[PDB]
């Protein structure tokens, strides 16, 4: 969020004369803030279109920050730790389980989904089962991936 | 047919007993003599060890036994399963 602004000489104002001329568009391309309506927009001041000169260079470096250490994904987690992950989140799968065949049985004919998206079983089996199904699945196979990875090349 | 029949059984020896003596390996493969005996072992199977009067069957280092295959194969398979697996998702 940034703008730039300079102001509209009274004089012109007064004349009843628009401020600039305009052969080209850009800028009307962004909509005013109403605060800025109210705040004396195009009265006493005119806003300036904002855009942004990047360097190829600035960019490679800047892609470069966001890179993990290539050796993040040698690090592999605790068998222990992972394996009690593992656990809890298929008890909770159970959970959510008999949770959902409650929510799938107990659904009427006339099944209101305004009340559902209110409240729902467990906020909502169907969706936490995926996520945890999602997330079990992503770190069961990525430690897969890192222990046997090892187990070739060391 | 007799002779497909001889290296069946040769076969089937060599994983059933670690040592045989030479009696029951011409009893099992009916050769008449010792000398047929000896010369079949030296032709079709040199691996075969005769010490002592018995054939001494070299059997494989791991092969009856289960779960006795090398690790980094069978976990790279594992490598495998889930890479191509996920990378779907």
């Amino acid at each position: 969020v940034m703008d730039a602004f300079r102001l509209i000489n009274p004089q012109t104002m007064m004349l009843g004369q628009e401020p600039r001329q305009t052969t080209s568009n850009l800028g009307h391309l962004n909509k005013p803030s109403i605060q800025a309506l109210i705040h004396g927009l195009n009265r006493h001041y005119y806003s300036i279109a904002i855009n942004y000169r990047k360097n190829e260079l600035e960019e490679k470096m800047l892609l470069n920050l966001h890179k993990k250490k290539w050796n993040d994904g040698l690090t592999l987690k605790k068998f222990d730790v992972h394996s009690k992950t593992n656990e809890q989140t298929v008890q909770e799968m159970l959970g959510l389980a008999i949770k959902y065949n409650k929510a799938v049985q107990e659904e009427d004919e006339l099944t209101p989904e305004k009340l559902v998206i209110a409240k729902v079983g467990r906020q909502d089996a169907k969706k936490h089962l995926e996520e945890h199904v999602s997330n079990l699945m992503s770190s069961n196979i990525i430690q897969t991936l890192g222990t046997m990875l090892d187990t070739v090349i060391f | 047919l007799a002779k497909t029949v001889r290296d069946e059984i040769a076969g089937c020896s060599e994983k059933a007993y670690d040592t045989l003596s030479v009696n029951d390996a011409r009893q099992l493969l009916l050769f008449s003599s010792d000398k047929d005996l000896l010369e079949y072992i030296k032709e079709e199977h040199p691996e075969w060890e005769i010490k002592d009067g018995c054939v001494v069957f070299q059997k494989s280092k791991d092969s009856a036994t289960c779960k006795e295959i090398p690790s980094l194969l069978l976990i790279n398979q594992t490598l495998s399963y889930a890479r191509e697996l996920e990378r779907i998702v």
